């Protein structure tokens, strides 16, 4: 199901067909150049392209740079036919890249039956095609046929960077804009793409790459195809639409050309700075535009300059432009079906929506500007794969996007000179005299962003007429992937309008490119004269240039503005005085990981706030690393940011203009009840829209002059941060080269890895700046701008209130009897708010979403996640590790993510992990967890034998998990065989143990700059320091087995094995606790799956040393708690109060809706009763006086009516999480009560009262309705 | 109390609370549970005699007294002398 | 500077503002980076207790110093007198076995000698150690008290003033003395709190200090002793005559005691040590429930209560009606003549206190008239939910006449809703959930006094409806909470229909894809046979089809996660459902070759379930006829694998 279906070579010769020399439009002659058509209607020529615009047809380096931030100019670029081999070859790539996606599909469909209209005809009774909408193609046999095209794609122009939509235009008609369409020429390269800067992710993505990222070429060209979608079609926003910038302050770029077009284009936040007034302006403009040409189709009577029929071609464009057609043949355009294309064509096509179905790294608005330019290659699957991008399946690359990151994937990134130069557009910022003037220059796209007021207009001052017909606007629902496959499984695939035989023209085509209207180049190097530093000086008072000198970190910016050896820190003094000390090469280690450990501390600073609503917590630093607001201590900026609100961030105060807002003028109906009604139903469901419209008008402003502000400050946070670290690098590289080669070789000092360290610092610092500036900018949108529209809305419920009174008082006589009820609804509607809900707005705010972050954060820090699925054990982290399997390994048939290890050679798993994943470091944190269950030790043989069972040591050097008489044991080493063992000891000398035989939940964490920690079922039982281990460099696999136990019948369970690339905190230990103990099915006193069927020794939690016995057989006997279980021992190895002891339960199906015999949560069942290995029915008469009924062991067949169906449910327990409860009911549905005991005389009876269905779940930890159900098992075997 | 319950002296100053039976307390205990229990002081609470172990005298540089405080004692018997040191640990356990 | 406090108004914005400030002062913490690990600090204990009050901040100096600069005496410890290490002389000319068996008997009375020894140290730090962290807690709690009474003293005082002379109407006076009351008690709870905080911030600087202090001086000790106890077993072996070489060398390593044997340190259990019968019971008692509404049905008996295990009384009508809900029986009131009442002192709120309100909520939607659902209310004072147009108001009222009034739009769609309003005076937040969504977020800086009765009435006027697991709490909600309060109870085990009551077998629903919810599915015949797609051409009047699941067991009533499931469908006969060669679901004449299909659900949406056959899950097919054929395929949109059905 390919798009191209053809493979081309650019050497193949010319068929006349899908490969031949063409003539395109041109003003005038045009030398022929080699094309392919790819596919129907779609063209692409490997040229560099001169001959769109013999205008500019020199491929070298223009006199004036170019005004945007990024370009590149080579002229050689795809002059060879090995190079246009190539470029064919990506470009088809790409198309097969976009088609693969849902979203692209519909695209390349929606671009090959947007066949140019046919408006060539002066006379409106005949139908012609336009001429700069064709091409000739030359055959073999020298003639030319002329053929009509919707795309082709040409390579770029003298910018080879610079990608874009052109095409041919009308002596009157504007074909972009009418709704007619025209071929399209689009100036691209699959042989280049940007580099940018991304601190988002952090969020999702902890792990997140340094440095540059690349653009996918995939999300580049499916831009254009946009724009390309938007041109055929006629409905392109007109160009000389733009979002003026402010350019006058200090602080404001010189200029911007961005254009509404464009913004419709990029989709997300950038498309939604256009507001609701001008978006319906737009879509009417369209919409009339749609309307003309269904008049023009209706009054043509005949077809010219082609063989195919009027029927066929006028079909062509109903089904382009999803025409009505009623049984005369007459077309009209229905306003719904109009408004679903134009919404397909404008919303659901967009950048935005790409990469969501890439699923690849992209700037998330245009605001955040290409820093690079990178030369690339996607023609071998090696490199780059219709499926998966850059970010190859199954390896490295497919985590955290590191097939994008320029750095960790560099052989697929070569990095070129940027040609716009070195603050080649700047402003010039200078400070006055605080000693004469120290000026600064500015990069263009380094400054702020501030949308003229003259680009949001509205109309909500303008009074409308309600009318008893007056009528509701929709809702307007946002777009989403679920909505996106609502037109997907809509769409029709079936109809591509053919190629059809149209009369020659001329053998040369003659037209000229659309004119681009001509902007100013905006001002240059403009200088300002300021009283105090400003944020851009207290960034660059951050910088230093390489060299062979030592800098040194202030604390005072005007030194590090004025002395290229010293960098500007908003650190301690504390951290100045000790990263600039002269350190001993004895002490640079230790110097180091102190240098480390200070960093993490100072960056992950959060102050919490319980004063202040919206905002929960504060990055103090903020304020001195770039001088938001003034003064001196960061106390000062926690104290102005508790007092003032978030608006002591922003760098301009936005104007939020929302006037008096139009009132409702209500047009009276005589003596008619059921119009006076309507129209006062229809005021007021427009009054529910006022406030809609006030919201989103709001929501608008904000996004554009405000959330953009904060993600700069943002972006400057993360510049701030690499910038620290750098200067902290450079210092310590600095000292380093300052040794001896004697004393060097004695230090291992790996700068990769301690960067390595620092950028994973200044990503948990990121996550913590975002959700700060996150809840500033909102909190600034709740409190500071929202009110001035709640305030005019308020207004206008009360002008609306005195309006509809007096009409309905005026119309008394035909509302007569009606009078009282109308003045309560309008009373009473209009005295309530419509509450602001920021989810409704934007994407991004959901509350459920952030639960999701949480989740996404813990996965994609997973680097070994080993699950049994399907029929296979295997790696479901995204690094896809090899799973070797042993032919001894036993897997439970219950629940196969169990699995047995036995003491053999053949029992075993071993894990072969990826390279990039094998640990080797001085400073790397990670961590590991799995559930483990281990047999009771029965025999002195197993008394200080110390056997490894997870190994990831090689050479002495790694770490691995061992066991030993009551103990479970982690080892780290590294490579000088420095050691630190820490161990979780339990007792087998016990009444009954938490941990013997049990499933175990382990988890060990481990900080290389100060603790291993090992945790027990969620809890913290002990913990070593490390920091005195050097590099350590573990094994390339991970062998699960037994190794060096003398223990011949011993084995282990093991289950839902995990390794983490961080530290584990206390949080992230207990959810994976809880999520992972299965909570919807009941488990026994081992911790393995409660099954049907299956006979159980009953135990009471809230006296363990009782088991349950039967008096008598029968209604007129009882069952009871009875003691003491008596013990098993063997002598110095366990002493143990007896399990088995008792009379035993067996769970039966009762309602159970299929067959696997395990217990879920609310599973409705009997429970049987072993009495001298006899089968009876649990049950009770719940007629018996009093609430505490007496629980019987009963004939099974004479249970009769008697109480017996028992609701099975599974509760949470601490250290155990065994809970088993069971709620006893009668025949007719009602509660008998949990099943529990009760004393009567000095008889500890079963019982079943309601009084617990009265108490609140976890209460003390003894409650008496809590049961556990103890199967006999091989790893605990006494004798029954 | 679940701490040096035989020490609280040392550690807290006591103020006596009247209970009448059985308008405060009854078969069930504590009308109102022990937190919420509506009791009222005693007016012996004045009575009390204070009998500090040690008193701290808080002097300025020029060896005058600022402020007399109160430490109290636990009422317990002491040392005599200490017993961790001479203390052997049974390695024979009968 | 300001003129005197004259209104009643202007008491109480000043009574507010002495009651969040002291709150702020007194629970103030920061959490800290220590030898152990984090610790939550007490903000003011320095400052309190002159410890470690000599610098500017005692937090950095303590961060600093440790948990052990905090106590005057150090180093008290004993390092204990031992028995020397002596193996004896009969055993040098045993034979293996019962050599063998006798140093086994000596490696575990040694290894318990090591835990005997580390008891011994543990009690010292107890004795020693704890015992001036102790100290350090009670000092730190009194201080709490004494501040405490200044602030209550100063607040009596004020308030004692205006009642002496003022102008403040005496009605107004009287609400005055009544409110502050309440303060005084939320002035103790704050407290309550502070004294929690000290308490578990110097347990565990007790508790860093025996990591930290103690037991290495045990580690010591311990590798002293056992270096000695490994060269006199060493000595010993090599004296052995009745045993050869080899033998020597498997025994001394079968002996041979390291670290790990005595590494006893468990924190989890030095954490317990504090959790007493005591400390839980406080916690029962002290816990945020003022109010949780339990029901279930005994034989011949309906039963509501509360578990709160607070004061509240229950008043409710004889005839109210139980049905079950979303996690447990609801309570039904009719509309007429129902309603149910409870009683707590805590309800009648006030200036200064916190609450959240939540429950679930099905409402049989009809008028849109205002009407009383739930609220405390006395002399036109507190809060109060409405049923009005489509959904509820959430009003709230204070003595000045300021008020709230806020619509929460579509609550009566006839499906259950899970309500969570959350009042924060220490924010002045008011906070407005309705099921997963924050729909208000407001300043409630306006409102002051809401004094009200100590009731709270459920009357539900003129709207029968279902209210399940009514909740009071004594303080604010967040959204984290409320996502979790809601998911948590919603994963039951159960698969629920379109209004999220539970899927019933042999029940008549419709079926609807979450793509396209307001279309059903309908029948088909193509060639000689039929099956199963959506309505695309508007009234194509194809008839809603109707179907009936249906279990192997005939017991089994409710439709559970996980259960095997047969779709049926009424159309002329009974027509069961298959899957065909093409993976396309067909209606069929023989319930034998029905496919058994599994029933399942996601966590996260709440009245939607899957099916699957073999693994392979239940869609709509791509557009075809037109028509959108169900389908077992796993290729398609995530989304297109959500049902709902519909009764
Ligand atoms: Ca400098
Ligand atoms: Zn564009």
């Amino acid at each position: 199901m390919p798009f191209v279906n053809k493979q081309f070579n650019y050497k193949d010769p010319v068929n006349g067909v899908d490969i031949a020399y063409i003539k395109i439009p041109n003003a005038g002659q045009m030398q022929p150049v080699k094309a392919f058509k790819i596919h129907n209607k779609i063209w692409v020529i490997p040229e560099r392209d001169t001959f769109t615009n013999p205008e500019e047809g020199d491929l070298n380096p223009p006199p004036e740079a170019k005004q945007v931030p990024v370009s590149y100019y080579d002229s050689t670029y795809l002059s060879t036919d090995n190079e246009k081999d190539n470029y064919l070859k990506g470009v088809t790539k790409l198309f097969e890249r976009i088609y693969s996606t849902d979203l692209g599909r519909m695209l390349l469909t929606s671009i090959v039956r947007g066949i140019p209209f046919w408006g060539g005809s002066t006379i409106d009774t005949e139908l012609k095609v336009i001429d700069t909408n064709c091409i000739n193609v030359i055959q073999p046999d020298g003639s030319y046929r002329s053929e009509e095209l919707n795309l082709v794609i040409i390579g770029p122009s003298a910018d080879i960077i610079q990608f874009e939509c052109k095409s041919f235009g009308h002596e009157v008609l504007n074909l972009t804009r009418n709704g007619y369409g025209s071929t399209q020429y689009i100036r691209f390269s699959p042989d280049f793409t940007f580099g940018f800067e991304e601190s988002l992710e952090v969020d999702t993505n902890p792990l997140l790459g340094a440095g540059k990222f690349a653009t996918d070429p995939a999300v580049t060209l499916a831009h254009q195809l946009i724009h390309a979608g938007h041109r055929l079609y006629g409905i392109a926003i007109n160009p000389n639409r733009v979002f003026k910038v402010n350019t006058n302050a200090y602080y404001e770029m010189s200029g911007l050309e961005v254009s509404f077009e464009e913004l419709r284009t990029f989709g997300g936040h950038d498309a939604k700075f256009i507001d609701s007034l001008q978006e319906n302006e737009f879509r009417l403009y369209y919409y009339n535009k749609f309307k003309d040409i269904a008049s023009t189709l209706n009054k043509a009577k005949s077809i010219v300059g082609t063989t195919a029929s009027l029927q066929y071609m006028k079909n062509v464009f109903k089904e382009k432009y999803l025409l009505s057609e009623d049984t005369s043949g007459k077309f009209s355009v229905d306003k719904l079906k109009f408004d679903k294309l134009y919404k397909m064509l404008t919303e659901i096509y967009t950048e935005d929506n790409f990469v969501k179905f890439f699923k690849v790294l992209n700037a998330k608005t245009f605001l955040n500007f290409d820093k690079a330019v990178f030369k690339i290659n996607i023609v071998p699957k090696v490199n780059y794969t219709i499926y998966d991008g850059f970010n190859l399946r199954n390896t490295n690359l497919a985590a955290n996007f590191n097939g994008q990151n320029t750095e960790i994937n560099n052989m697929n990134f070569t990095k070129l000179k940027n040609f716009t130069g070195l603050f080649e557009f700047y402003k010039l910022l200078c400070v006055r005299g605080i000693l004469n003037d120290l000026c600064i220059k500015v990069n263009n796209w380094d400054l702020f962003f501030s949308p003229s007021e003259d680009n949001f207009t509205n109309d909500l001052n303008k009074g409308e007429e309600i009318t008893s017909d007056t009528n509701i606007e929709a809702a307007e629902e946002n777009i989403s992937l679920d909505l996106i496959q609502q037109y997907y499984l809509t769409f029709n695939f079936d109809n591509e309008p053919e190629n059809i035989s149209i009369e020659n023209l001329s053998s040369d085509i003659i037209g000229q490119l659309e004119l681009m209207p001509n902007i100013e180049r905006f001002p240059n190097g403009k200088k300002y004269e300021l009283d105090k530093y400003t944020m851009f000086h207290y960034l660059r008072a951050q910088e230093f240039e390489h060299g062979k000198s030592r800098i040194a970190l202030t604390n005072s910016v005007n030194e590090a503005l004025l002395n290229p050896s010293r960098v500007y820190t908003f650190f301690s003094s504390d951290y100045v005085k000790k990263v600039n000390k002269a350190t001993e090469a004895a002490m640079f280690l230790g110097w180091v990981e102190q240098l480390v450990y200070d960093f993490t501390d100072e960056t992950s600073e959060v102050s919490t706030t319980d004063k202040i609503a919206d905002i929960t917590i504060i990055i103090p630093y903020i304020g001195p690393a770039l001088n938001i607001g003034n003064m001196l201590y960061k106390d000062d900026f926690v104290g102005a940011l508790i007092f003032s609100g978030a608006v002591i961030l922003l760098e301009f105060i936005p104007e939020i203009a929302i006037p008096v807002l139009g009132t409702f003028a209500l047009v009276s109906y005589i003596a008619n009840k059921v119009l006076t009604v309507q129209t006062i139903d229809n005021a007021l469901s427009k009054r529910n829209e006022k406030w809609d419209e006030v919201y989103k008008y709001i929501v608008t402003n904000w996004l554009a002059k405000v959330n953009t502000q904060i993600d700069l400050i943002r972006k400057k946070m993360k510049e701030a941060l690499e910038n620290q670290a750098e200067a902290t690098k450079a210092i310590i590289n600095y000292q380093y080269n300052q040794y001896t080669e004697e004393e060097k070789n004695n230090i291992n000092f790996n700068i990769d890895d301690l960067s390595s360290k620092l950028n994973e610092s200044i990503n948990k610092a990121m996550i913590n700046i975002n959700k700060f500036l996150n809840q500033c900018s909102v909190s600034y949108l709740m409190n500071s701008m929202i009110p001035y529209g709640v305030k005019r809305l308020e207004d206008f419920d009360a002008s609306l209130k005195d309006a509809l009174l007096k009409y309905i008082y005026d119309n008394r006589g035909t509302l007569i009897g009606q009078v009282d009820r109308l003045k309560d609804k309008v009373n009473n509607t209009l005295s309530t708010d419509i509450p602001f809900q920021l989810s409704k707005y934007v994407d991004n705010q959901r509350l459920l979403s952030t639960f999701t972050e949480y989740i996404k954060n813990i996965i994609n820090t997973s680097i070994l996640n080993l699950r049994y699925e399907s029929n296979h054990l295997i790696d479901l982290s995204r690094y896809a590790s090899k799973i070797n399997i042993g032919s001894k390994v036993n897997f439970d048939p219950i629940d196969k993510n169990q699995i047995q290890l036995f003491n053999l050679e053949s029992s075993k798993i071993e894990v072969i992990l990826k390279n990039a994943i094998v640990y080797n470091s001085m400073y790397e944190n990670f961590s590991t967890s799995f559930w483990i269950r281990i047999p009771k030790y029965f025999n002195s043989i197993s008394l200080n034998n110390e056997y490894t069972i997870i190994n990831c040591m090689e050479n002495n050097s790694g770490w691995k998990v061992s066991l030993n008489y009551g103990e479970i044991i982690w080892t780290l080493q590294d490579t000088q065989e420095i050691k630190q063992r820490v161990v979780f000891k339990y007792s087998q000398m016990i009444n009954i143990s938490d941990y013997i035989n049990r499933w175990i939940f382990v988890t060990i964490t481990n900080n290389r700059l100060n603790n291993s920690k090992i945790y027990i079922n969620g809890r913290l039982i002990d913990q070593k320091p490390i920091s005195n281990l050097g590099n350590i460099h573990a094994s390339n696999n991970i062998m699960f087995k037994l190794d060096g136990c003398r223990d011949t019948h011993r084995y282990i369970w093991i289950k839902y094995f995990n390794l983490f690339d961080k530290e584990l905190n206390e949080k992230e230990i207990k959810d994976l606790y809880d999520n992972q103990s299965n909570s919807g099915i009941l488990k026994d006193f081992w911790g393995d799956y409660l099954q049907y069927d299956k006979p159980y020794y009953m135990l009471n939690l809230y006296d363990p040393n009782k088991y349950v016995d039967v008096n008598n057989v029968g209604i007129r006997g009882y069952m009871y708690l009875k003691g003491p279980r008596g013990s098993v021992m063997t002598t110095n190895i366990y002493l143990n109060s007896s399990l088995y002891r008792g009379a035993k339960f067996i769970i039966k199906k009762y309602a159970s809706g299929n067959k696997d015999n395990i217990v879920r949560n609310n599973d409705r069942v009997y429970i049987n009763v072993v009495v001298k290995n006899k089968e009876y029915r649990l049950a009770t008469n719940a007629s018996q006086a009093g609430v505490e009924k007496i629980l019987s062991a009963l004939e099974i067949p004479d249970v009769g009516n008697l109480s017996q169906v028992v609701v099975m449910k599974s509760k949470n327990d601490q250290g155990i999480t065994n809970k088993c409860k069971m709620n006893l009911q009668d025949n007719n549905g009602n509660d008998i009560g949990f099943i529990g005991f009760h004393q009567f005389n000095n008889i500890a009876k079963l019982v079943a009262s309601n009084w617990y269905n009265r108490q609140i779940e976890r209460s003390s930890r003894t409650l008496g309705c809590s049961w556990e159900f103890i199967p006999v098992d091989d790893g605990w075997g006494e004798r029954p | 109390p679940d701490r040096f319950n035989n020490a609280l002296k040392h550690f807290y100053r006591k103020q006596y609370y009247k209970i009448d039976y059985p308008e405060n307390y009854s078969i069930n205990g504590f009308v109102n549970g022990q937190i919420n229990a509506q009791l009222s002081l005693s007016d012996r609470n004045q009575d009390i005699i204070n009998k500090p172990e040690e008193i701290i005298n808080l002097l300025n540089g020029n060896n005058v007294s600022l402020m007399r405080s109160n430490i109290y004692g636990d009422g317990l018997k002491s040392t005599v002398d200490d017993f961790y040191s001479n203390y052997k640990i049974p390695y024979n356990r009968a | 500077d300001n003129s005197p406090i004259d209104t009643d108004k202007k008491y109480y914005l000043w009574l507010r503002e002495i009651f969040r400030n002291y709150s702020f002062d007194i629970t103030a913490t920061q959490e800290i980076n220590t030898n152990c690990g984090i610790n939550k600090v007490v903000t003011w204990f320095g400052k309190a207790l002159n410890i470690l009050n000599t610098s500017d901040s005692f937090v950095e100096e303590f961060q600093n110093l440790g948990a052990i600069s905090l106590i005057n005496k150090k180093e008290n410890l004993s390092m204990p007198i031992i028995e020397s290490y002596e193996i004896p002389n009969d055993m040098l000319g045993l034979p293996l076995n019962d050599l063998n068996e006798k140093l086994f008997n000596i490696y575990s009375k040694n290894t318990a000698y090591f835990k005997k020894i580390y008891y011994n140290f543990l009690d010292q730090w107890w004795t020693q150690y704890y015992s001036q962290y102790f100290d350090l807690i009670c000092m730190a709690k009194r201080s709490v008290l004494a501040q405490e009474t200044l602030i209550k003293r100063i607040i009596q005082k004020k308030l004692s003033y205006l009642i002496g002379n003022s102008n403040i109407s005496s009605d107004n006076l009287a609400l005055m003395n009544l409110t502050t009351t309440n303060t005084l008690r939320d002035i103790s709870n704050e407290s309550q709190i502070a004294m929690n905080n000290v308490d578990s911030f110097l347990n565990n600087a007790a508790i860093c200090v025996f990591e930290s202090n103690i037991y290495p001086k045990f580690i010591s000790f311990m590798e002293q002793c056992i270096n000695n106890i490994n060269i006199k077993t060493k000595e010993f072996i090599q004296k052995c005559t009745n045993i050869n070489e080899d033998e020597k060398l498997q025994l001394i390593n079968q002996n041979v005691f390291n670290s790990l044997d005595f590494e006893f340190l468990n924190i989890q259990n030095m954490k317990s040590l504090f959790s007493s019968e005591t400390a839980l019971l406080i916690k029962e008692e002290t816990w945020p429930y003022e109010l949780v509404l339990y029901a279930f049905k005994e034989p011949g008996n309906n039963v509501i209560g509360d578990a709160s295990g607070k004061n509240t009384s229950i008043e409710y009508s004889k005839d109210i009606g139980l049905v079950y809900g979303i996690n447990s029986d609801a309570l039904y009131l009719n509309g007429s003549n129902q309603s149910i009442s409870f009683s707590n002192d805590f309800f009648e709120n006030g200036l200064t206190n916190s609450f959240s309100i939540y429950f679930w909520l099905r409402n049989l939607g009809k008028d849109t008239i205002k009407s009383k659902l739930i609220g405390s209310k006395e002399d036109n004072c507190g809060w109060e939910i409405y049923f009005q147009d489509t959904g509820l108001v959430f009003n709230m009222i204070d003595s000045n006449g300021n008020e709230k009034n806020i619509y929460l739009s579509d609550v009566s769609n006839n499906s259950w809703h899970y309500i969570t309003i959350s009042v924060d005076r220490l924010k002045e937040q008011l906070l407005i959930f309705i099921d997963d969504n924050l729909v208000a977020n407001e300043s409630i800086k306006e409102i002051l006094n809401i004094y009200s009765s100590n009731i709270i009435s459920l009357l539900s006027e003129n709207n029968p409806s279902y209210i399940e697991g009514l909740t009071i709490l004594n303080k604010p909600t967040t959204s984290q909470e409320v996502l979790s309060n809601y998911f948590e109870v919603l994963n039951n085990s159960y698969i629920r229909d379109s209004n999220e009551e539970r899927l019933e077998y042999n029940k008549t629903y419709q079926l609807y894809n979450y793509v396209f919810s307001d279309k059903p599915i309908c029948e088909v015949k193509q060639n000689n046979n039929i099956y199963l797609t959506i309505n695309n051409t508007n009234n194509l009047n194809l008839q809603a089809s109707k179907f009936k699941l249906l279990s192997i067991n005939p017991n089994k009533q409710y439709v559970q996660k996980l259960d095997e499931v047969i779709i049926s469908v009424l159309d002329n006969m009974e027509k069961y459902i298959d899957i065909s060669e093409d993976n396309r679901l067909q209606l069929i004449d023989n319930k034998n070759n029905a496919k058994k299909m599994i029933i399942s659900n996601d966590i996260f949406i709440s009245n939607c379930l899957t099916l699957s056959y073999n693994g392979k899950y239940i869609c709509l097919s791509m557009k075809d006829e037109n028509h959108n054929w169900m389908i077992c395929n796993n290729d398609m949109s995530k989304y297109l694998y959500l049902w709902s059905f519909k009764p």
